């Protein structure tokens, strides 16, 4: 955690419905937008830490 | 600037809804101005609290 | 009343989303009523599986 990893994600389709609702998570939160309506939505880029 | 009075008249009702139509654009503490970003980004019980 | 797995007890509440909440059980925005939940693995729990 003191060196984590940023990955961007970009020119693609996501679901994020998929991951939600995965079996594979523990805890799952959201702020300025809510987990329900980001199939809705794009994105100029996105980045996962 | 003879007409003043009646310039005043006309400057003092364009700048109150020059105002009024300015006042869109504030959040008053919502996460956005924009009423469709807020129901496009969050779902009803979040949504209503913005 | 019905069983569900531990995990699943956020699902009973009003707004929420997921299997159950989507598939099984759905609270309504404006409920009003209480949820009442506890565990039963010295019930319905069984060797082999239930």
């Amino acid at each position: 955690v003191y060196a984590w990893n940023r990955k961007r994600i970009s020119n693609c389709v996501a679901d994020y419905s998929v991951l939600y609702n995965s079996a594979s998570f523990s805890t799952f939160k959201c702020y300025g937008v809510s987990p329900t309506k980001l199939n809705d939505l794009c994105f100029t880029n996105v980045y996962a830490d | 600037s003879a007409l003043g009075k009646l310039q005043d008249v006309v400057n003092q009702n364009a700048q109150a809804l020059n105002t009024l139509v300015k006042q869109l654009s504030s959040n008053f503490g919502a996460i956005s101005s924009v009423l469709n970003d807020i129901l496009s980004r969050l779902d009803k019980v979040e949504a209503e609290v913005q | 009343s019905f069983v569900i797995r531990g995990d699943e007890v956020r699902q009973i509440a009003p707004g929420q989303t997921g299997k159950i909440a989507d598939y099984n059980y759905k609270l309504p925005d404006d409920f009003t009523g209480c949820v009442i939940a506890w565990n039963s693995n010295n019930l319905d729990s069984k060797v082999g599986g239930n």
